[PDB]
């Protein structure tokens, strides 16, 4: 380096560098594939934020719909 | 719509995220969801923040040599991978025949050594975990999005006999706006166990991995000593343990104050509040929680800027002579940050969320300080005007005095309140001792105690501007109507008398030039004193020591990373050091010259366009039409280039003076 | 297009509706005041934004209030000229 | 400068209370086309300044412009006076030295044409579009001074031939000191100075030449001119001969930034919180019958333009004068 | 003891290197292994190019080149009319004998504050005319 610091240049202040890179290929590909699938995951809630709630689904979606008991209990309760 | 501007992208932009302002949003239920499901992506984007954080420190840095011999190593933030370099020669930043490395100024190395970091190993199983964190925190708000879904059709398919079944309407949000459990958890799991369990972690894997010989986890690990072991020079691990131990039992034991799960036990929120001297006012207000969050979060933020200053709790941290400097900055401008943001959100609270009584009405806490805002103002004007004259009179003596050449000339008030309050927190530390903590007690001078009062009136005007806008957001004697307006809006005309910045978001865009004020004075004290603690207390008491000893002085090696003679390791902060100054006299542009002028240049720019021969028979100009941003728009450009400018211009001088 | 509306405050002294500039208002017969009328404005769709019927209303606070929709902007109240909307 | 921006005022005066000339009913090719030389001229000679920079931070000299990498030469710059080799000096100074023009001379140049050609902009379309515009078509009526005709169409403000001039000084306060700027520190490295000894001198400039090989880039400017030729005004305290200089220094910086307090704020905000203020004068029966106001738009901008300028100027004239006194004493 | 045994045994806090002098000595000794004071740009970009007297080096002007700018690169100006000066000098030491002589005496400074009498005054002179 050249550094240009006062103090660096006074004190002999170092930035040490390794002779081999912390991490291998197979390390990076697997960081790589939990970033994939967290950019699959993001697109997907970024498309629900984008179209936001759909109160037409009591039409034709399949079920009639289910409140958790806990949930209840919570309206139930109130606020 | 098809019949749009280019002023279209703007108006979005500046509303992309204000969910209330959304069309087809039409109920609490969906505004509610909508924030639930952003809050979930914003967690998935700090933890995949981590994650990168961790992965470049495992892979493009030196943790472990670092770690060998910290005092003299520097930390590796990142490689540089840019094509624009030079490449006939090695650059500054390159052994010569080595990738380009970056230094880090952000004490995640001290931090992660600290908590236990050993092997780079550990590093990539962190970065691997927080990337899954981050996959579930995006599942979950999946998952949330169709169980209130699957409620709406519930309630859909299903109704109450009795014609009542619309009040179901109010409680389909129950779980994201109830205020009591909320509180409850989040102070007993959120805070308190939280706590415990970092105390738990500390004493598993952060007292082993720093102490040498082997012992067994015990009580031996909780003390309290106090102050700084020498050896790291920073707090004991042991006394950190302690201290998280018993904030967490205490957090604990305040979080089954209210009633959450069963009506059987804990007290209520609205009770409280209607029993207490505060009223009551709207706890479901959104923007008022967010204010109160916000408040928090910048009172917590200045405090660790602090305290992590003061009482060093990293190891090897207070060594690191940039790091310190770095974070006591951001922390501070993150803390001013959130206070101007508290701030504007109660503003916007009183324009859209407060449901204000009859004018002679008088019960809650916002009508009665309604009542007598303008001697609010008035009082508040007055400290502002003599904090300001005599800050300033006292210094410009002092500048006078030592410009003809009489030192002995100056005005210097010993600090004599501060001086006491400083000698009894020794009195109780050394009581303590005999029964060590530095920075925590510093000399304090004359200089000091005229720098604290021009901090205590940047403060004190940046809090005028703020209630200003607050308290005549709804109403002003110049502009009576002002609740039907937006909260941002450009004017009201020319006519009576003129009405440029007459919004409560026009009061906000002023009082942040302040806060980067008042933030600058603050920053630039830590950081004179800092640099030159001797010269600062003999020195700080006129305005030419800071203009000379501190800016022009220490601004030679940023100015002389690059030149004709060559390059350093400081070229960098020397291209955003005049990069920022160039983006600050951008935002000059929209800040001084006004719309219709750039209205006017504009058009004449559209007919040429429109007259040149093979473009308009391609492009009419019927489809986003060219416009001059708009008042409020211009205003917030420029307000944007300014505080860029004015803070990316700062830590390349800090990194080049203490460096 | 922007909000123009008059309230019963107004005296009908037309001084809005003279300072127009696209004459978005009209007075129209009126019994709430002594004058016997008030003004109108039936051609929002044209109003620009101005205020000048603001400057010009006597009142001890306006008669007439125009409100800005920056979200709802027509080549009408924008002025458009190089460039046409229709 | 300050009489150029006066002549273009007192045009758009003159146009607005008679009849203009028929240059005016063209005015749209006239302003596009000055609009565009202002662009492409600031363009090219301000990111030649900017490429410089960038590619010398980065590590490339031979990649810059300047005389020993690439060179833009001034060929039309000639000579007329054809006087004979050498200078000529008067006990121990350059009383008289032949200016040797390259390629900063080149860079710089072109900015001062950029410069001028934007305040003439500024200027001209104030000129022009006086009478009426494609926005407003009654800025007759509404006259030569006003603030702007409302928050309508996009919002008017400052379309007036005042607000025209109130920008226009702006910028030729900025071209003006970018002139300075320019004469000062090409005098000081190739032009004063001294010399050491048919004789042959060593000349030994005050600032030694460091303007062809350092104005170039505007790092170079920010450091070798400002930063260390302010060195003689802001060590200037102890001094008795400059002490008043290096004060007015500091004040003028001063008022420059208390300036901005106008330039950014407006009136509504202070109409505001003077009535607030007013409520304790009331209260107290403090009742001024001349009732204060805020200052109008105009008087706004008027008041912010004077202290921005003034204050710019003081903080130049204050350091040229102290770095020559101490250089030449 | 040397730099390439210092950087051999390495620095551990950790293990052995307890003693802050022994870690700044080998920090000094990477220093000085691994870096260095400049970047070594090439000396030419800081010699200057105008007023050094060295402009026809770099040939800016050459197509009809200013005479007044010397054509001599070694950085030395030489003054411009030397010839002239011991002429300057003879005339104006021949104007200064000439009027010395006509007037017939010594010349006398004159006086900033002083009143002189004119030398066609009719009244009796109080001070000296000249
Ligand atoms: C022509 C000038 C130039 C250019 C084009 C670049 C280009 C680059 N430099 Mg830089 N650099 C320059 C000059 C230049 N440099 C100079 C003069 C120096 C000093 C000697 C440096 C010193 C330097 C260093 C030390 C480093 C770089 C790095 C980089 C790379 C950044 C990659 C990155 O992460 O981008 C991402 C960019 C951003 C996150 C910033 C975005 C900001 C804008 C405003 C957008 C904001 C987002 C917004 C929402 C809009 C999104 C729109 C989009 C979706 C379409 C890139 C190749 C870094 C590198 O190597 O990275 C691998 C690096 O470490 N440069
Ligand atoms: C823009 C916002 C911002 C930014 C960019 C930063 C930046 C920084 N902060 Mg932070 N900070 C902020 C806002 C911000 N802060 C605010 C508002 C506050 C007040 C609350 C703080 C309070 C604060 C403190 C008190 C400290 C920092 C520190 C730091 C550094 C980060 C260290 C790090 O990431 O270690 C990497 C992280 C780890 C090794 C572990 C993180 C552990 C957490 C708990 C992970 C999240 C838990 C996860 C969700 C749990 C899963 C669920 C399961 C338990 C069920 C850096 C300078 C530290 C510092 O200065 O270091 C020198 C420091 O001590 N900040
Ligand atoms: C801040 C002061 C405060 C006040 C004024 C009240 C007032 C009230 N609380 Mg209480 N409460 C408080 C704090 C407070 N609380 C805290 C901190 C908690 C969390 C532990 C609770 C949890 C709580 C519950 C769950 C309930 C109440 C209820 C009540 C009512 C009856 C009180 C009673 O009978 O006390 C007399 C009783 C005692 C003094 C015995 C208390 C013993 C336990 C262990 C708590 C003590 C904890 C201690 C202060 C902290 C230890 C710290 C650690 C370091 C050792 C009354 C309205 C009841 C009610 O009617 O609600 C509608 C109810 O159901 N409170
Ligand atoms: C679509 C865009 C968007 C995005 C990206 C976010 C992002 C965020 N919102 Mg949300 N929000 C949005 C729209 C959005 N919001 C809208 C439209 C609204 C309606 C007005 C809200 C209303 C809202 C509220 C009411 C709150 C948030 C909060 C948050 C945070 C979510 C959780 C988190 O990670 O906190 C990470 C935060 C931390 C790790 C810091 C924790 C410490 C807290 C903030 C301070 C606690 C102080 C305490 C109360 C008092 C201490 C006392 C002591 C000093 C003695 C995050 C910053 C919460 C927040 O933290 O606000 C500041 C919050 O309270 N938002
Ligand atoms: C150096 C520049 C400068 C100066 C001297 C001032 C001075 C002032 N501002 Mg500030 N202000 C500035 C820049 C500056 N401002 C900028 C750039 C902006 C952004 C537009 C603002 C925006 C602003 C607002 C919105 C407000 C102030 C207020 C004030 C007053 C604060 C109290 C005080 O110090 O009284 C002492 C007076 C002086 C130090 C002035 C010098 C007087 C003689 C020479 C002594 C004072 C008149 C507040 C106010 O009016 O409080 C009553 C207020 O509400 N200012
Ligand atoms: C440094 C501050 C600054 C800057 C950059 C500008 C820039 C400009 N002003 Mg000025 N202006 C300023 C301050 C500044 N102003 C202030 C404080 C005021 C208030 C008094 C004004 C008031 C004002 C008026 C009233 C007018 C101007 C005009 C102009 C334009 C001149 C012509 C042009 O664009 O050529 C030069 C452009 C530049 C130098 C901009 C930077 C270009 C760089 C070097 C190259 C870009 C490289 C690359 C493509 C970037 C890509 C980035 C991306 C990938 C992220 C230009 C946009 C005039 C105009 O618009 O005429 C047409 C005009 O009428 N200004
Ligand atoms: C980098 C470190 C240093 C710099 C730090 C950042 C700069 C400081 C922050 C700026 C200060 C103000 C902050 C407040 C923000 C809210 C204000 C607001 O909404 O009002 C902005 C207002 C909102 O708009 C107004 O709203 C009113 C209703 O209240 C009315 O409708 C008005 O008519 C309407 O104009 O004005 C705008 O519309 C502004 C125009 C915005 C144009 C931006 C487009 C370009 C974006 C490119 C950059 C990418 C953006 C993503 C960033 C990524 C970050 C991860
Ligand atoms: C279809 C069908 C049938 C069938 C069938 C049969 C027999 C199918 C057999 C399928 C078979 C045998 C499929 C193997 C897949 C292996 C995978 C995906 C491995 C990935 C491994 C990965 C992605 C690992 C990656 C890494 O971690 C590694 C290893 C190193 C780390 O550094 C990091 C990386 C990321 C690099 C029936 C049942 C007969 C009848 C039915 O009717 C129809
Ligand atoms: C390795 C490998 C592989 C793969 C690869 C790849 C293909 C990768 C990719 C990668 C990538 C390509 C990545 C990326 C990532 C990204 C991310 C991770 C991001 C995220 C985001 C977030 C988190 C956020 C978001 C947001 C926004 C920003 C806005 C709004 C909305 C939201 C919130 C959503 C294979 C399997 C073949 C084989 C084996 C190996
Ligand atoms: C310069 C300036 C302008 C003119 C600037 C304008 C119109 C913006 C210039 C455009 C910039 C260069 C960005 C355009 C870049 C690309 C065209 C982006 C297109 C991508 C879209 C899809 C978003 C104003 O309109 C104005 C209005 C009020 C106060 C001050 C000012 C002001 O200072
Ligand atoms: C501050 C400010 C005000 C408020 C400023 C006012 C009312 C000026 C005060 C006038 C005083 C009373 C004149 C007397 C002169 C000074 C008090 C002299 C001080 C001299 C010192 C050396 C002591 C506006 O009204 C305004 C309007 C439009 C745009 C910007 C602004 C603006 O910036
Ligand atoms: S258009 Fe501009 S100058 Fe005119 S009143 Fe509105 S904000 Fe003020
Ligand atoms: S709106 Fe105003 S000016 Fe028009 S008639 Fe009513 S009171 Fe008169
Ligand atoms: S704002 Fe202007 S155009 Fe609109 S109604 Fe009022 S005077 Fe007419």
């Amino acid at each position: 380096r050249v550094p240009g610091g006062k103090r660096t240049k006074e004190l002999g202040l170092v930035v040490p560098i390794p002779e081999e890179d912390g991490l291998t290929d197979g390390q990076i590909a697997a960081l790589f594939v939990v970033a994939l699938v967290v950019l699959i995951a993001a697109v997907d809630l970024a498309r629900s934020l984008y179209f936001g709630l759909q109160p037409n689904k009591f039409k034709t979606a399949k079920g009639k719909g289910s409140i958790t008991p806990f949930m209840k209990r919570l309206i139930e309760n109130g606020f | 719509n098809g019949r749009c501007a280019t002023s279209r992208y703007l108006q979005v932009m500046g509303s992309i995220h204000d969910i209330e302002s959304y069309f087809a949003l039409d109920n609490t239920l969906s505004l509610n969801l909508q924030i639930f499901t952003a809050h979930w992506g914003h967690l998935a984007i700090i933890l995949m923040w981590i994650s990168g954080n961790l992965y470049h420190i495992a892979s493009n840095a030196n943790y472990s040599l670092w770690i060998k011999n910290p005092i003299p190593s520097m930390p590796i933030a990142h490689n540089i991978w840019d094509p624009h370099f030079t490449s006939s020669t090695s650059t500054p930043y390159s052994h010569t025949t080595t990738a380009a490395v970056l230094i880090a100024y952000s004490g995640i190395y001290n931090q992660l050594y600290t908590s236990g970091f050993s092997t780079v190993n550990q590093i990539y199983k962190a970065t691997f975990a927080f990337s899954c964190l981050a996959v579930i925190s995006i599942l979950l708000a999946k998952i949330h999005i169709r169980t209130h879904s699957e409620v709406l059709h519930n309630s859909a398919t299903h109704a109450s006999q009795i014609p009542s079944f619309f009040q179901l309407l109010y409680f389909l949000d129950v779980g994201i706006s109830s205020i009591n459990i909320r509180l409850n958890f989040h102070t007993g799991v959120l805070v308190g166990f939280f706590s415990i369990a970092y105390t738990g972690h500390l004493l598993d894997v952060a007292i082993p991995a720093s102490r040498a010989p082997l012992s067994h986890t015990s009580l031996s690990y909780l003390t309290f000593f106090g102050g700084l072991k020498s050896d790291t020079a920073s707090l004991y691990l042991t006394d950190i343990a302690h201290h998280h131990l018993a904030i967490g039992v205490i957090f604990v034991y305040i979080g089954h104050l209210y009633s959450s799960c069963s009506t059987a036990l804990g007290t209520y929120i609205r009770d409280m509040l209607y029993t207490s001297a505060i009223y009551m006012f709207q706890i479901k207000s959104l923007h008022l929680a967010l204010s109160l969050a916000l408040a928090g979060c910048a009172v917590l933020t200045s405090a660790t800027a602090q305290h992590i200053y003061s009482l060093t709790p990293y190891f090897y941290l207070s060594y690191d002579y940039v790091t310190s400097v770095t974070l006591y900055v951001h922390h501070s401008y993150i803390a001013s940050f959130l206070a101007i943001a508290s701030h504007a959100h109660a503003a916007i609270t009183l324009v859209r969320d407060w449901v204000a009584p009859l004018e002679l009405e008088s019960s809650c806490t916002i009508a009665r300080i309604h009542t007598h805002k303008a001697a609010i103002i008035s009082h508040l004007s007055w400290v502002s005007l003599w904090l300001g004259f005599h800050t300033l009179a006292i210094y410009s003596h002092n500048d006078t005095n030592m410009a003809f050449g009489s030192p002995s000339k100056q005005i210097l008030i010993e600090p004599t309140n501060a001086q006491l309050i400083q000698e009894s927190s020794g009195k109780a530390l050394y009581s303590f001792a005999i029964n060590s903590f530095g920075s925590f007690i510093y000399p304090i001078g004359p200089g000091d105690l005229y720098v604290h009062h021009a901090i205590a009136l940047g403060l004190h005007v940046t809090v005028l501007i703020l209630l200003k806008g607050a308290l005549e957001a709804r109403g002003s004697k110049l502009m009576p109507d002002k609740m039907e307006h937006s909260f941002g809006f450009s004017c009201d005309g020319p006519g009576r008398g003129g009405t440029c910045d007459i919004s409560a978001w026009d009061c906000f865009y002023l009082a942040m030039f302040w806060m980067l004020n008042t933030n600058a004075w603050i920053d630039f004290y830590f950081h004179y004193k800092y640099l030159a603690p001797r010269q600062f207390s003999e020195s700080s008491t006129y305005l030419e020591s800071w203009f000379r000893d501190y800016l022009w002085f220490n601004s030679a090696p940023l100015i002389r990373a690059y030149s004709a003679l060559g390059t350093n390791d400081l070229s960098v902060q020397a291209w955003f050091f005049l990069l920022t100054h160039l983006a600050w006299a951008t935002g000059f542009m929209f800040l001084i010259s006004w719309r219709g002028y750039w209205q006017e240049l504009i058009d004449i720019i559209l007919y040429m366009h429109l007259k040149t021969p093979i473009l308009i028979d391609l492009w009419n100009g019927g489809v986003y039409t060219p416009l001059a941003l708009s008042i409020v728009q211009a205003r917030f450009i420029g307000l944007v280039h300014f505080t860029a400018g004015l803070i990316l211009t700062y830590p390349p001088f800090i990194i080049s003076t203490t460096s | 297009s922007h909000a123009v509306k008059i309230y019963d405050t107004c005296i009908g002294c037309t001084l809005c509706v003279r300072a127009c500039p696209t004459d978005v208002l009209e007075m129209v017969p009126a019994t709430v005041n002594a004058a016997k009328q008030v003004a109108s404005s039936p051609r929002v769709e044209d109003c620009v934004g101005c205020k000048r019927c603001e400057t010009a209303c006597p009142t001890d606070f306006l008669s007439i209030r125009v409100y800005l929709q920056e979200n709802e902007e027509t080549q009408y109240s924008l002025g458009l000229d190089l460039a046409d909307w229709s | 400068g300050f009489f150029t921006v006066a002549s273009g005022a007192h045009a758009s005066i003159f146009v607005i209370r008679q009849l203009p000339t028929s240059e005016i009913r063209h005015r749209d090719p006239i302003i596009g086309h000055l609009i565009w030389v202002c662009i492409a001229l600031g363009l090219h000679s301000f990111g030649l300044y900017c490429h410089n920079d960038t590619l010398e931070a980065l590590g490339r000299p031979e990649d810059t412009f300047c005389d020993n990498s690439i060179q833009l030469k001034p060929i039309f710059a000639k000579q007329f006076l054809g006087l004979q080799p050498g200078i000529e000096v008067l006990d121990g100074k350059i009383v008289r030295m032949t200016q040797e023009l390259g390629t900063a001379d080149f860079m710089v140049h072109h900015i001062h044409a950029f410069t001028i050609h934007v305040t003439l902009l500024i200027l001209l379309k104030g000129v022009l579009y006086a009478r009426n515009s494609r926005l407003v078509s009654d800025k007759l009526e509404l006259g030569f001074a006003y603030p702007c005709d409302g928050p309508g169409r996009g919002g008017t403000c400052q379309i007036s031939p005042w607000d025209h001039l109130f920008l226009a000084v702006f910028w030729m306060y900025n071209c003006l000191s970018v002139v300075i700027f320019h004469y000062f520190w090409k005098m000081q490295s190739d032009v004063w100075g001294s010399y050491v000894h048919h004789s042959s001198l060593t000349c030994s400039h005050y600032s030694q030449g460091d303007f062809s090989v350092n104005s170039i880039t505007i790092n170079g400017w920010l450091r070798n001119l400002l930063w260390s030729e302010a060195s003689q005004v802001i060590q200037s305290y102890a001094l008795p001969s400059i002490c008043s200089y290096g004060f007015i220094f500091l004040a003028a910086h001063f008022v420059w930034a208390f300036s901005l307090m106008f330039l950014f704020s407006g009136r509504a905000y202070w109409q505001e919180l003077i009535e607030s203020i007013l409520w304790s004068h009331h209260k107290l029966k403090i009742v001024p019958h001349i009732q204060p106001r805020a200052l109008s738009i105009s008087q706004g901008r008027a008041v912010g333009l004077t202290h921005y300028v003034l204050g710019g100027i003081g903080c130049t004239w204050a350091f040229i004068i102290s770095r020559m006194l101490v250089l030449t004493t | 003891p040397s730099d390439e045994e210092i950087l051999a045994k390495g620095c551990d806090i950790r293990v052995d290197c307890t003693t802050k002098e022994q870690q700044f000595a080998w920090a000094k000794a990477y220093y000085r292994k691994y870096n260095q004071e400049t970047d070594g740009k090439d000396p030419k970009y800081s010699k200057p190019s105008t007023g050094a007297g060295v402009f026809r080096k770099f040939k800016i002007d050459w197509p009809n080149p200013d005479p007044s700018i010397p054509d001599t690169t070694d950085g030395t100006y030489p003054i411009r009319n030397e010839d002239f000066l011991p002429i300057w000098k003879q005339q104006q030491e021949d104007l200064r004998a000439k009027m010395k002589e006509y007037i017939g005496r010594e010349f006398t400074e004159i006086r900033w504050i002083g009143d002189y009498d004119n030398a066609r005054s009719p009244y009796k002179p109080h001070n000296g005319y000249y």
